[PDB]
RNA sequence: CUCAACCUGAACUCAGUCGUGAUUACCCGCUGAACUUAAGCAUAUCAUUUAGCGGAGGAAAAGAAACUAAAAAGGAUUCCCUUAGUAACGGCGAGUGAAACGGGAAGAGCCCAGCGCCGAAUCGAUCAGUCUUUGGCUGCUUCGAAAUGUGGCGUAUAGGUGUA
RNA sequence: CGGCACUGUUGGUUCGCUUGCUCCUUGGAGUCGGGUUGCUUGAAAGUGCAGCCUAAAGUGGGUGAUAAACUUCAUCUAAGGC
RNA sequence: GACAUUGUGAAGAGUCAGACUCU
């Protein structure tokens, strides 16, 4: 099908053709607002494999995120502590730029539900993602028994709780000994379990 | 944006879409295509109640549909719109058609082609 | 200030442990709640076994435990085929299917095939519509003795048997067990060096 | 080997409790990785369309000059791993051979 | 230059929706100290913790292996006992510190993209009938979404064609 | 007020399912991986997370807890979802 | 200072064997 060809073509981001297209598109994106509604996905096949359907109730937004580390917000780099906490500059955020972009889209659009997002462009200053969202109250969504899951209260603001694909990557979930720190579904839960003092009834 | 697309150097595989069928050849192509337009809304209305009381040749559309036809060498002629945006949707067709020896031309107007098919684009 | 002969202290109480304390005063309450849940489930799914699906037999993984068997997650598709049970049919008649496990040894496959066979022998199938039975469904007076089963389905026996006394054979005595063990250890340990020597000899 | 005094060995090259082996059949999940014919056609056509990346072009120049070690080091630095560097170098060497045969 | 498409972007007290703000015991994502211990103190410790910000539910999160392991092998997630104050980390100082196997509670499995086939077979509003009407069912109702592809089969246990 | 079980009725729906043979077919990219920086872990020539640079392949990719080549294998199938 | 953002042409010098490097 054509979708396989689109996927393979998009895999070649250093080719002349895709470099030209990305240059044009990045220039265009830099002139718009930070969060901006998009008429249609820029990468229909990527959106499809992330879960998008060309059906009423699915919407696409483009979010621009500033690149680089996260400077510690202190006055004149004054931390007032031991030297181990003096770092101000080479400090990296715990969440990825994609996760931050999904968070911005979700915060702005409170009545929709963030489904996913994908990379569309980047320059030295910005990274551009497109977030696919769903309107949980459109009947085209509520009557389809396959998208009904996202219309339930337990999925409110998934990006603010780190449940989207981009969000989960930062939580360190997985199987095996490499991911044993998050047994129970979260590092905080596992830490609580390991650091609770247990007093059995008969001891 | 229009100015930038001319100012920058365009790679050949992107530039091939700028040179489209000339006016006369395009008119001939559309004249041929208009003979096999899909079923109209009024035709559907009139046929529905007759069938309730009781598939010719047609132009096929859609990249995935056209891509399969080309790979199976079942299509005789393929017309590709020149203003497809995003362009990656049809970036492969000119080379794919030429690889399977299927005649193809980049005709002007995804909206003109959509009219032939009773669609938007 | 420890004084005299003492074991050096090790108590891990230097954190704010008073914020994370778990007591077990609700242990009998939890026991009662789980018994009540089992009773409710039994009423809900009677006459099906309260335990639920039938589980498979499994050898414990490591050599420290490989002489013991235990209940597994389910039956492999190879075992289901050997017992002549479809996976779809097993899901309906209440047999656990382990879609990840595969059998690499005839003895392991056969044990579970026999387990499936005895479960089928002990099974009682009610007619899909009480008015009209069909083929495979159990007989009328069989459906009267039906009773809910409690505990594991086909529980495993852990009794240990002792081999019968026998005669000490001469060939048994003439074997050098310690020399054999040390020879095996040496052969495994020096296998690679001998291969290197053989390759060098061939090259010369 | 089983016999007088031996019912199985817990150590050595022939250790293991005796058991009968069933014939081995590949699991379905193992099939992932094989290129389909259509996928190979797609990849070759997309290569023809898009072309080469800048580091690929540099490696092609090195291979034309026959600096295999320099190409390997460059690909190790860029791609990162010896395995991947070897794979990419072999593919680009095939490209060079095909170009030579086609043109000259 | 006329008319008509599409694309992109607007304005509407246009028709009908939805979000905001509370609560803290538990839950999810971030941000993030110092007192204190080291008989001083800077790494370390306190602590991936007070404090700060955001987001849900009756539970949440996790969850159906890019797993454990190296047996004659186990087989989603969650929780308990044990492993164990162990392997390991640490001015190798003060201190810190898991997991698998094993015994149990409970146990339930699945859906896409892609490939391929049917190919718009799919869907929202509106109108008219009809019912058990705080919502459903029927359409030559009229509009619109959808070929930059909605629906059907189908997802690693594979799947599909024909055939018995 | 609920939960059931059986009867009737109303509306929708069912060319399917299993096993053998036959032929065909079969997959997620600025992602993985690599360098470096910072945090974090019991994880020790890097356990997890992230910034920047680099940037894939297709029996390929990951993993097998001491780094690297060359070898025996074993085990899964990441970058989508309930 | 290096890398990325960073594109399109000329002249000189130097490497190679039409590319690269600089200015």
């Amino acid at each position: 099908g054509a979708y396989k060809y689109m996927q393979e073509i998009w895999r070649k981001k250093q080719s002349d053709a895709l470099r030209y297209l990305l240059r044009i598109r990045t220039w265009h994106y830099r002139q718009l607002s930070a969060v901006h509604r998009v008429p249609r996905p820029t990468r229909p096949e990527k959106a499809r494999r992330l879960g998008y359907r060309a059906k009423q109730g699915f919407v696409v937004y483009r979010v621009r995120v500033r690149r680089g580390n996260r400077k510690r917000p202190v006055c004149k780099g004054q931390t007032y502590g031991k030297p181990k906490t003096h770092g101000v500059n080479e400090l990296k955020n715990a969440k990825s730029k994609q996760a931050v972009a999904e968070g911005r889209a979700g915060r702005r659009l409170g009545s929709l539900r963030v489904l996913n997002s994908y990379w569309v462009a980047e320059d030295s200053t910005y990274k551009f993602y497109e977030v696919v969202l769903i309107d949980p109250f459109h009947k085209a969504i509520r009557r389809n028994p396959d998208t009904q899951w996202i219309t339930k209260p337990v999925h409110k603001h998934r990006e603010q709780r780190g449940l989207t694909s981009a969000g989960r990557k930062s939580r360190g979930l997985g199987k095996g000994w490499r991911f044993s720190a998050t047994r129970g579904g979260s590092q905080a839960k596992n830490w609580k379990r390991k650091n609770t003092k247990v007093f059995h009834r008969k001891r | 944006s229009a100015i930038l697309q001319k100012r920058l150097k365009v790679p050949p595989t992107i530039n091939q879409f700028r040179t489209a069928l000339d006016s006369q050849s395009a008119r001939q192509a559309f004249k041929l295509l208009d003979k096999y337009r899909p079923e109209s809304t009024e035709a559907k209305k009139n046929r529905l109640r007759a069938r309730a009381e009781a598939r010719p040749n047609t132009v096929r559309h859609g990249v995935n549909t056209i891509t399969r036809l080309v790979e199976t060498r079942r299509a005789q002629l393929v017309l590709i719109a020149h203003d497809v945006n995003p362009l990656e949707i049809v970036l492969h067709l000119p080379a794919l058609c030429r690889k399977y020896n299927v005649p193809y031309a980049i005709i002007k107007g995804k909206a003109s082609l959509g009219t032939v098919v009773r669609r938007k684009t | 200030a420890p004084r005299g002969n003492q074991m050096l202290g090790n108590a891990h109480f230097r954190k704010h442990w008073h914020k994370r304390i778990k007591t077990w005063f609700d242990q009998p309450a939890r026991k009662l709640r789980r018994r009540q849940n089992r009773q409710a489930k039994a009423v809900e799914i009677a006459p099906r076994p309260v335990a639920g699906l039938l589980r498979s037999v499994v050898r414990c993984p490591q050599k420290r435990y490989n002489t013991k068997t235990r209940l597994g997650r389910g039956f492999s598709l190879q075992e289901l085929k050997a017992a002549g049970i479809s996976q779809a049919q097993a899901r309906t008649i209440g047999i656990a299917v382990d879609v990840r496990r595969t059998n690499k040894t005839a003895e392991g496959l056969k044990a579970n095939a026999d387990r499936l066979k005895e479960y089928k022998a002990k099974l009682i199938l009610f007619p899909k519509k009480a008015s009209a039975p069909k083929k495979g469904d159990s007989s009328a007076e069989e459906l009267k003795v039906a009773a809910q089963l409690r505990g594991d389905v086909l529980p495993l026996s852990h009794t240990i048997t002792f081999d019968e006394p026998r005669q000490v054979t001469d060939a048994e005595r003439k074997v050098e067990i310690f020399r054999l063990l040390r020879k095996e250890r040496a052969d495994k340990k020096y296998r690679g060096k001998r291969e290197k020597r053989a390759r060098e000899a061939a090259e010369e | 080997m089983s016999g007088p005094g031996i019912e199985g060995l817990a150590v050595g090259l022939n250790k293991g409790h005796a058991a009968t082996q069933l014939p081995v059949k590949q699991r379905q999940n193992r099939h992932k990785g094989v290129a389909s014919k259509k996928t190979k056609i797609v990849r070759e056509l997309v290569r023809e369309i898009t072309g080469f990346a800048p580091y690929e072009r540099r490696v092609l120049e090195m291979l034309r000059i026959s600096k295999d070690k320099r190409a390997l080091k460059f690909l190790k630095r860029r791609i990162g791993t010896h395995r991947r560097a070897k794979g990419k170098r072999e593919e680009l060497q095939n490209v060079i051979i095909a170009q030579r045969k086609a043109h000259k």
